[PDB]
């Protein structure tokens, strides 16, 4: 989302493109869509038919999380543990498995019984 | 002699699923 404050007595217009052309919306808060990256906005603000200076604004777009670290394809016995786990730090964890496992954890409870 | 106004900027809530409202 984007934002401008109020002013008494004006009209609103964003545009794309540094120069005042390409104009993408004429409300105050208008939204943006799918952001990729960086990307800029240029507000400008017209009361009493006088428009303002361009005031431009700069949307930051966080990066990538990275796909979380598991352990390679492994192999129990019948009667054995289950033990998984993941080497990466987060804010929240979210497993599901086999049998209905679910877990929130960096390190799942142990599946103790390992069966079919 | 009065002056055509700009343009309301029209839109939508977003993407609708097929067979309901918007």
């Amino acid at each position: 989302s984007l934002s401008a404050g109020t002013v008494s007595g004006a009209s609103y217009a964003w545009y794309t493109d540094a120069g005042t052309s390409n104009q993408f919306s004429t409300l105050q808060n208008p939204t943006v869509n799918n952001l990729t990256n960086d990307s800029t906005f240029y507000l400008l603000v017209t009361v009493n038919g006088c428009p303002s200076a361009l005031d431009s604004t700069t949307v930051v777009v966080y990066p990538l999380t990275p796909s979380p670290s598991l352990p390679a394809d492994f192999a129990v016995c019948e009667g054995d543990d289950i033990a998984l786990s993941t080497s990466t730090v987060a804010s929240s964890y979210d497993w599901s498995g086999p049998n209905g496992f679910t877990s929130n954890a960096q390190n799942p409870v142990v599946i103790t019984n390992a069966t079919g | 002699i009065n002056s055509i106004p700009s343009t309301a900027s029209a839109g939508n809530n977003g993407p609708v699923c097929t067979g309901t409202d918007a």
